[PDB]
């Protein structure tokens, strides 16, 4: 409920500031007188996709551990970021990573 | 009393990002061999009121033929980001005290590139529209490090709360424990917020410069909080918030001295720098991370 | 591409495979699915051409929204029991979702309309791949779950997917889309006894692979797309046309030739659960596919079409690149009907 | 150069062995916090299952009021065929009472920041 | 299916323990070594029902156990347990970190008046044994009778009668 | 031996961030298995106490479990406290 | 079709996760944790068809368990009821139901 | 009670579904879109899994549908099934998520091998030729 | 069966009848796939935190993670259909018929 209100306080004093600043100029009458799709963009942001979810499965890491599984947990985690971290060899290795 | 603290978490922030362009003017004057404004006021203190009276009396060159839903609606959303992440922040008390902290920032961190993408593409022109794709992939590409760092690090403290930080450098800053961390941080929130060298690119124009300003702010406060720890009295606050709010106004004052002092980077060039400097070295430090505790016997506490 | 990202690309795609049948996790298998949906999309495009682009585009969609409505089948199921192990369904709408969600996946009429054109864009090499072994996960899965399947959808599913095939075999030019249409009738002959024996739809499986990939192979040897180009073949290699008529003759269910083997075995097991009016529908339906594989044997082996002078270079130059297995695919589509008992060994 | 490389390698080494202390007794004072929960557990049990059978019990007897003229209605009827006790859901407790504790009951640690 | 029983409120009727959560923070060690007897009763007998409706009479012990220390402590050692457990509510987490000074004054005070010594750690998380005369119970979860498992036959095998038996086929 | 010393002295020149990332990674990699103070990060872990502990039922045949908390019998923290 | 891997190694790749009451982390219990013990011990060993035939009590139990149907008409009829009541006025409520009782710890 | 809160969310969940099911211009669906999933994560939220709603919101608006919006410039009755007990001292969800490394060793393999087939996949799909 | 599942059904049901209608701009089919598939991230996320099936919260975050990157491929093969007609209106794909 707390922060309901507070997001809805946020947005509401944004709100109301622009369009007091939209407004205030508009009171005053006055005169009132493509093809190229690089492909590199969207390489960048499908590579950022993907990191994303990788970082998604290492999140849990702050509570992972502790369970007394230490050996195992440890060799998952440095498995995913083996992972990570081959997926951007292959692409570095690639030319995936140019301008 | 609850709209009460809202309300003054909200207005001395829109006051701070008023004096900060002041203050940006006056230490760039002063590194340049100059003044800044001192004519308005008595050391140009009345010079943001002069600013924002003229900027709201001036009129706004509306496109007339574009979408404008999505021309207001962006500024609504940047701003609203920029006050709302706020709230978790521990001063040393936080407003709104949340288990995970820090996943909110960074949820609303990435939500924020939403307003550059619409205002790329409400701006009618493919010029902007450039401008705003290459933006939108240097907030994303920076803001995966951001990530990968900041889970690194709270390795160390236990959970996602925010407080803890305060618990967790009671004795030490976490400066010492991870230095190259820290600054690669340094580095992503100058890059994510488009400030040199990094910074490529009426009433809008005004709400996209006080979000900017307040995203400076809370990056360089959350950057004090996580890496450089104030003492905590439970009896006296005002010591850890008098530090706490010291150490923003350094951070901040790095900020404008490293803009002021640097050429800046090309597209190519930072995207390089990110991906084949920053990426590698924050994967092997977060390994690093991950298996200290479990070396050292030495695992935060809670769960 | 690449030899080696090839090669991984397809022992990922058998990996996912694998992990859908040896898995016990409804979880599990979506993951196989998907694992096997994002590896084979590459394989479709290798040689890149628009055609290869959009009848991959064609199969990713299809694909897709058929995982989407079995992950939807499998949440139903748990909600109405907190059971994750692929059992009987406990429910009536879950099943019929996921019934759904494995024709599409299979290519089972009314969602067969993709079969003929993603076949059609790609190439013979990445065809024979999606043709035979695609249908081993869904087909695993069915069987898994075929004490809960209801029978209605299921054979009415399977009558109208084998008329559907016989009826668009007749039309087609294109040796590729005459294949697709086969699949699609034989995947209706298959299913079909799902509900009654599974061992039977084990051993159709078995024998459809077995044919297909030597017509594939055989296909691919003497490389002709359509009639004409196949046509050809004969002044060249005549034993490979025929070779070919005597696949065709057995993929129409002729006798004493292996592919008379399914057929007949079917229409048995359906003969002892009072099953009568259906079995003869279904013989009296392949009909057509023999109709349209006479056709086809017509045009290449049994009839010497017009040649053409360049091919007279054709005749000083050897097949270079040999590939096994194909005298044993076409001895075991053709001569095993003897040994029909041996499916005995729950196959 | 090497000089650089020392002094970083240092303060990384310093930061360690500090933070490994501190957080040892931070491990300390978590199990010390724990075994008072621990300590205090059995009362608030006890007291946990004495509220809950008496909101059961208020929750029939209103029932009982309420139910004496619908005809084939079986006052406290379990609706499983076991007889082993079995949890109550939150509306079972707090069906008839008013909204603002029901609310409170199944929203406040949720709401709560 | 049945009616559920229900104890009636004057079975639900005991002296409740008025005393916040600061408070029996405060005390929690010395009331966890000395009232440990009826606590571990209790709560096995919690876990061996698994009924709070057999367990009524352990809950009515605990809470007079209970009584009886608090009002020990507040005969013998009244204000140095006033102060602790006022320093331990100020903070906000409840911290026993914030003023060991206060909990050293407690601890003294009441070694002194009443010989109690405090739990150290890796005491009061024991798993410990219960002499109770209290039944084990012979069927806690109230099942039914298993159903009779299939007859799974076994012999000796024997070649098939006459071979396949499949049509025409003779082996 | 020549070769490989030299193929990194070439890396440590015109690349110190990827020498500095594996060196980091390997070590990240290799070291846990060697320090003795993993087995004691686990033991700690164990002895956090999250689940109440369920007392056992005594049945006369149990010198191992502590009848109290007080009682010597049982696993003891004192190894912590040392740390 | 099922190639029952895990079962001829003893592997346990997936099994883990199955059901509700196998080896939950810090032993948290499932809500439904007794009725599914019940309806896996009854079933187990008996086949497809005779556990559905036979052991359909313990599956209706853990189906009434999990989505609580009877438990909802229950208590919509009884705030129905206590509704029109209230709406005729032959019934007031207690004070307990009205905030006005003295709360227990 | 707060006219039905999670039935105000689930309703508002499906106006937005209605909204951008249409396919009106794909910007305007995706803004729909953004718009439903925030409202989604409201509902986990207002339910408990803090943690689940927090991964939809940054995952999936913050990259994913980001990603889609990046593309798109480019080109042209309740309340009464909730629990009684205490979670203890902790949170269920991140423990049963957490346990992922120390349970779900199979499935955190699956998961990154299917990640790195999909690393070569898009590379070898957007090489072109 | 309370109405917030019905709701979320009836959400994932609109989402599939959008993705099946395809009047154009194939970008919108995969808007309702992605639709379709937060829908079943949601009914997931409320079935299993409602029955405290502890183990079984790894679920979610998983589908998510596959399906995003069903996500990621679909788009790739739009860009390339885009590159070999300069548009994304799904009649364009015709070449292949029956
Ligand atoms: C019941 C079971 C039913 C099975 C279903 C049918 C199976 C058909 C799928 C098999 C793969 C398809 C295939 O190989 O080409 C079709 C092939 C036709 O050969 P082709 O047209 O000359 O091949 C053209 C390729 O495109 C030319 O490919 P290339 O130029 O990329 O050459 C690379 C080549 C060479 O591979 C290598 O370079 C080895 C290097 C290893 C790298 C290690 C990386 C691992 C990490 O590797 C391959 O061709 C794929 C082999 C995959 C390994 C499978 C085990 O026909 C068959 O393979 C028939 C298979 C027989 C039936 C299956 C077994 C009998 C039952
Ligand atoms: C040679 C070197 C080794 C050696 O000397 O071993 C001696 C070895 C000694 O074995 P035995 O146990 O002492 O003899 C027991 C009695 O013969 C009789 O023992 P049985 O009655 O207990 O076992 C016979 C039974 C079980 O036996 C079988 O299941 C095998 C079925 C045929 C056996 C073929 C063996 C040689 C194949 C040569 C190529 C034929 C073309 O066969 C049947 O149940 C009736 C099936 C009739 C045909 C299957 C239905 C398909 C109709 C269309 C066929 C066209 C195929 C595709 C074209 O005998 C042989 O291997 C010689 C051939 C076996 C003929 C007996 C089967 C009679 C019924 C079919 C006659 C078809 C004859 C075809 C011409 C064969 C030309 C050679
Ligand atoms: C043309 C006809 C098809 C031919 C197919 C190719 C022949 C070559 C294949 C080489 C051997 C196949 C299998 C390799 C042996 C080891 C694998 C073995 O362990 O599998 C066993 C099983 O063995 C195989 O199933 C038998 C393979 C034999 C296939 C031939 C039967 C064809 C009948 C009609 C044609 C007669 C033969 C013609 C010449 C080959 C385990 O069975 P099980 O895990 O417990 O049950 C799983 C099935 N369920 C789930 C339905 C219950
Ligand atoms: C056995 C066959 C080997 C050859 C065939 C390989 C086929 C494909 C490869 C994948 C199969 C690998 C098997 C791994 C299954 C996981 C389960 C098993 O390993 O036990 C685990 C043991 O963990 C091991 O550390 C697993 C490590 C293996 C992962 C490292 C390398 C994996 C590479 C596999 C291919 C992935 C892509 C290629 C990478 C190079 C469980 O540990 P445990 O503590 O008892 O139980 C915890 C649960 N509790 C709490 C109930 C007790
Ligand atoms: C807009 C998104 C704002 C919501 C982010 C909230 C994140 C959060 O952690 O709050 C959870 C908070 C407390 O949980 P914990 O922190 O885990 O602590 C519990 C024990 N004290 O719980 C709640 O928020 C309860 C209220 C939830 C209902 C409302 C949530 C917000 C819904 C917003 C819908 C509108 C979104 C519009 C789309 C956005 C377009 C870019
Ligand atoms: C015994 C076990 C010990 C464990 C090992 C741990 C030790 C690790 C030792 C090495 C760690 C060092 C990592 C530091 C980060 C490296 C970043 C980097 O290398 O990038 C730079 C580039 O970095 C930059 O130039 C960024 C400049 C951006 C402007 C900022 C100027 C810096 C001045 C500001 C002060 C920084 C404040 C930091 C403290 C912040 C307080 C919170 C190199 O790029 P190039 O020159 O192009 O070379 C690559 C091609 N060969
Ligand atoms: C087994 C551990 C693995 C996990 C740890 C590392 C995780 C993350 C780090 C790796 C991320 C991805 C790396 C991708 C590698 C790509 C290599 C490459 O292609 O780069 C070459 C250049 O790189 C090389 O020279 C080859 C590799 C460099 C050295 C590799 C490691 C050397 C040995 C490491 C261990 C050192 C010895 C240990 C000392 C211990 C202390 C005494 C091309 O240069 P460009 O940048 O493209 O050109 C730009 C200028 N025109």
């Amino acid at each position: 409920m707390n922060i309901m209100l507070t997001l809805l306080t946020n947005v509401t004093l944004a709100s109301l500031l622009v369009l007091i600043a939209f407004w205030l100029p508009q009171l005053n009458a006055y005169s009132e007188k493509r093809l190229p799709f690089s492909m590199k963009f969207f390489l960048v942001a499908i590579t950022f996709l993907l990191f994303d979810l990788e970082i998604a499965l290492l999140l849990p890491l702050p509570w992972a551990s502790q369970t007394n599984n230490l050996k195992t947990m440890l060799t998952m985690a440095l498995f995913l970021l083996i992972l990570l971290a081959a997926s951007l060899a292959y692409e570095w290795t690639q030319k995936g990573l140019e301008w | 009393m609850f709209m009460i603290n809202i309300l003054s978490l909200i207005i001395p922030i829109l006051l701070a990002v008023a004096f900060l362009t002041l203050v940006e003017r006056k230490v760039l004057g002063y590194m340049q061999l100059r003044k800044g404004p001192n004519v308005v006021g008595p050391y140009g203190l009345l010079q943001p009121i002069a600013d924002a009276l003229k900027l709201f009396t001036k009129e706004p060159l509306r496109p007339a033929t574009s979408s404008i839903s999505m021309f207001i609606i962006a500024p609504i959303l940047a701003l609203s980001l920029a006050l709302t992440m706020w709230v978790p922040l521990p001063m040393p008390y936080p407003l709104i005290n949340m288990n995970l902290g820090v996943l909110f920032m960074l949820a609303m961190s990435s939500l924020a590139v939403y307003s550059i993408l619409w205002s790329g593409w409400a701006s009618n022109s493919k010029y902007a529209l450039i401008g705003a794709l290459r933006a939108v992939a240097q907030t994303i590409s920076y803001e995966v490090t951001l990530a990968i760092i900041l889970l690194s690090v709270l390795l160390m403290n236990g959970s996602y709360t925010l407080s803890t930080l305060i618990t967790t450098q009671e004795h030490i800053w976490m400066i010492f424990t991870s230095w190259p961390l820290a600054m690669m941080w340094f580095i992503s929130t100058l890059a994510e917020t488009n400030r040199a060298p990094f910074d490529l690119t009426a009433g809008p124009f005004a709400m996209f410069f006080m979000a900017e300003y307040a995203n400076i702010i809370m990056m360089n406060a959350f950057t004090a909080i996580l890496f450089l720890g104030a003492s905590h009295d439970p009896h006296t606050p005002e010591l850890y918030t008098i530090n706490f709010v010291l150490k923003t106004l350094a951070l901040t004052i790095t900020f404008l001295w490293i803009r002021a002092s640097y050429p800046r980077f090309r597209y190519d060039q930072l995207m390089h720098l990110l991906w084949k400097s920053f990426l590698p070295l924050t994967l092997a430090l977060c390994m690093w991370h991950i298996s200290l505790p479990i070396m050292t016997a030495s695992i935060p506490p809670q769960s | 591409m690449n030899p080696i990202i090839y090669t991984t690309l397809i022992m990922t795609v058998m990996s996912g495979t694998m992990l859908v049948m040896i898995s016990s996790h409804w979880l599990l298998i979506w993951i196989g699915f998907e694992m096997n949906l994002l590896a084979m999309i590459p394989v479709l495009m290798k040689n890149f051409n628009p055609r290869a682009t959009e009848a991959a585009t064609k199969y990713f969609l299809t694909q897709a929204t058929a995982s989407m409505m079995l992950m939807m089948a499998i949440i139903i199921n748990l909600l109405y029991s907190g059971q994750w192990t692929i059992t009987k369904m406990f429910n009536p709408v879950a099943m019929t979702m996921m019934t759904m969600a494995l024709a599409m996946k299979l290519g089972l009429s009314p969602f067969h309309f993709w079969v003929p054109e993603v076949t059609q864009g790609i190439s013979l090499q990445a065809g024979l791949l999606l043709l035979t072994w695609q249908k081993l996960a869904p087909l695993s899965v069915l069987c898994q779950i075929s004490q809960s399947i209801n029978p209605n959808l299921m054979l009415t599913m399977a009558m109208l997917s084998i008329l559907i095939g016989g009826w668009g075999g007749l039309n087609q030019t294109q040796l590729r889309k005459i294949m697709a249409y086969s699949s699609i009738a034989h995947m209706g002959w298959m299913t079909a006894v799902l509900p009654y024996n599974t061992t039977m739809t084990i051993l159709n499986l078995l024998i459809y692979i077995t044919m297909t990939l030597a017509m594939f192979m055989l296909l691919i040897h003497s490389s002709a797309t359509t009639t004409l180009s196949l046509s050809h073949t004969w002044n060249k290699m005549p034993v490979i046309t025929s070779l070919m008529m005597v696949t065709l003759l057995s993929m129409g269910g002729l006798p004493p030739l292996s592919g008379f083997m399914p057929k007949w075995m079917i229409i048995q097991e359906m003969t002892k659960n009072e099953s009568i009016i259906m079995p003869t529908l279904m013989a009296m339906t392949a009909l057509l596919n023999l109709y349209f594989y006479m056709r086809l044997a017509y045009s290449s082996s049994l009839t010497m079409f017009p040649s053409t002078n360049n091919m007279k270079m054709k005749w000083q130059f050897e097949h270079t690149k040999q590939m096994k297995l194909l005298p044993t695919m076409i001895v075991l589509s053709t001569l095993v009907l003897p040994m029909t008992p041996a499916l005995s060994s729950l196959n | 150069g090497y000089s650089m490389f020392a002094v970083g390698i240092g303060t990384l080494l310093f930061g360690y062995w500090s933070m490994m202390k501190w957080n040892r007794e931070r491990r300390r004072l978590q199990i010390e916090d724990f075994e008072a929960r621990i300590a205090l557990m059995p009362l608030f049990q006890a007291e946990k299952d004495r509220r809950v059978l008496q909101m059961l019990r208020e929750n029939l007897e209103e029932e009982a009021i309420i139910m004496k003229d619908v005809p084939d209605w079986k006052v406290g009827e379990s609706v499983f065929h076991t007889t082993r006790w079995v949890t109550p859901m939150m509306g079972e407790l707090y069906g008839l009472r008013t909204n603002e504790e029901i609310l409170s009951a199944t929203y406040g640690f949720i709401w709560y920041t | 299916p049945g009616i559920v029983e229900l104890p009636t409120l004057e079975d639900l009727k005991v002296q409740e323990v008025k005393v916040s959560s600061s408070v029996l923070k405060a005390a929690a060690h010395h009331y966890g070594a000395q009232c440990d007897k009826p606590n571990k009763e209790f709560m096995l007998c919690r876990w061996e029902e698994k009924d709070p409706r057999r367990c009524l009479e352990e809950g009515k012990l605990v809470n007079q156990c209970a009584l009886d220390f608090f009002r020990q402590i507040k005969r013998h050692c009244a204000e140095p347990f006033t102060e602790y457990w006022t320093c331990i509510d100020y903070s906000g987490l409840q911290l026993f970190r914030h003023c060991r000074k206060q909990q050293a004054k407690f601890d003294e005070c009441v070694l002194d008046k009443l010989g109690w010594v405090r739990p150290d750690l890796g005491e009061l998380s024991k798993v410990t044994k219960v002499k109770t005369d209290r039944p084990l119970p012979e069927n806690p979860y109230h099942s039914r009778a298993r159903p009779e498992p299939n007859p799974e036959a076994e012999g000796d095998l024997k070649p098939a009668k006459h071979g396949s038996r499949l049509f025409f086929w003779t082996m | 031996a020549g070769r490989i010393a030299s193929f990194l002295k070439n890396a440590w020149a015109k690349e110190p961030v990827l020498v500095a990332s594996f060196a980091i990674g390997g070590l990240a990699i290799i070291l846990p298995s060697l320090s003795p103070y993993t087995n004691y990060a686990i033991r700690i872990n164990r002895a956090t106490p999250y689940n109440y502990p369920v007392p056992l039922r005594d049945d006369g045949n149990m010198p191992d479990v502590p009848s109290h908390p007080q009682d010597p019998q049982g696993p003891s923290l004192e190894w912590l406290k040392n740390l | 079709p099922f190639f029952d891997v895990q079962k001829r190694l003893g592997l346990d790749l997936d099994r883990w996760m199955t059901i509700q009451s196998a080896e939950q982390p810090h032993k948290i219990p499932g809500r439904c944790h007794a009725f599914e013990k019940e309806w896996i011990e009854c079933a187990h060993g008996i086949g497809g068809i005779r556990a559905e035939k036979e052991c359909k009590i313990e599956f209706d139990d853990f189906v009434e368990c999990l989505l609580r149907q009877k438990t909802m008409k229950r208590l919509s009829a009884i705030k129905r009821q206590r509704d029109k009541l209230i709406k005729e006025g032959k019934y007031t409520p207690p004070p307990h139901h009205l905030g006005k009782e003295d709360p227990r710890p | 009670m707060t006219m039905y809160i999670a039935f105000i969310l689930s309703t508002i969940f499906v106006i937005g579904f209605v909204g951008f099911s249409s396919k009106p211009s794909p910007i305007y669906g995706g803004l729909g879109l953004i718009v439903s999933g925030g409202v989604g994560c409201g509902i986990v939220l207002n339910f408990g899994g803090s943690f689940l709603g927090l991964m939809v919101f940054l995952i999936y608006l913050g990259g994913m549908l980001v990603v889609f919006g990046y593309t798109t410039a480019m080109a042209t009755g309740d309340w009464v099934i909730y629990d009684t007990g205490d979670s203890g001292f902790f949170s269920e969800e991140a423990m049963g998520i957490a346990a992922l490394y120390s349970y779900g060793t199979w499935l955190v393999i699956v998961t990154g091998w299917s990640l790195l087939i999909g690393v070569v996949v898009i590379m070898e799909i957007t090489r072109g030729n | 069966m309370p109405l917030v599942y019905m709701n979320i059904i009836m959400a994932f049901a609109i989402a599939l009848a959008g993705l099946l209608m395809y009047r154009s701009h194939l970008m919108s089919s995969l808007l309702c796939l992605e639709g379709m598939m937060l829908s079943l991230f949601i009914m997931s996320t409320l079935i299993i935190l409602n029955t405290h099936f502890t183990l079984a919260n790894m679920m979610p975050i998983i589908l998510l993670v596959f399906a995003a990157c069903e996500a990621a491929l679909g788009l790739s093969l739009l860009v390339m259909v885009s590159n070999t007609y300069g548009t994304d209106y799904v009649q364009n794909l015709n070449l292949l018929q029956c």
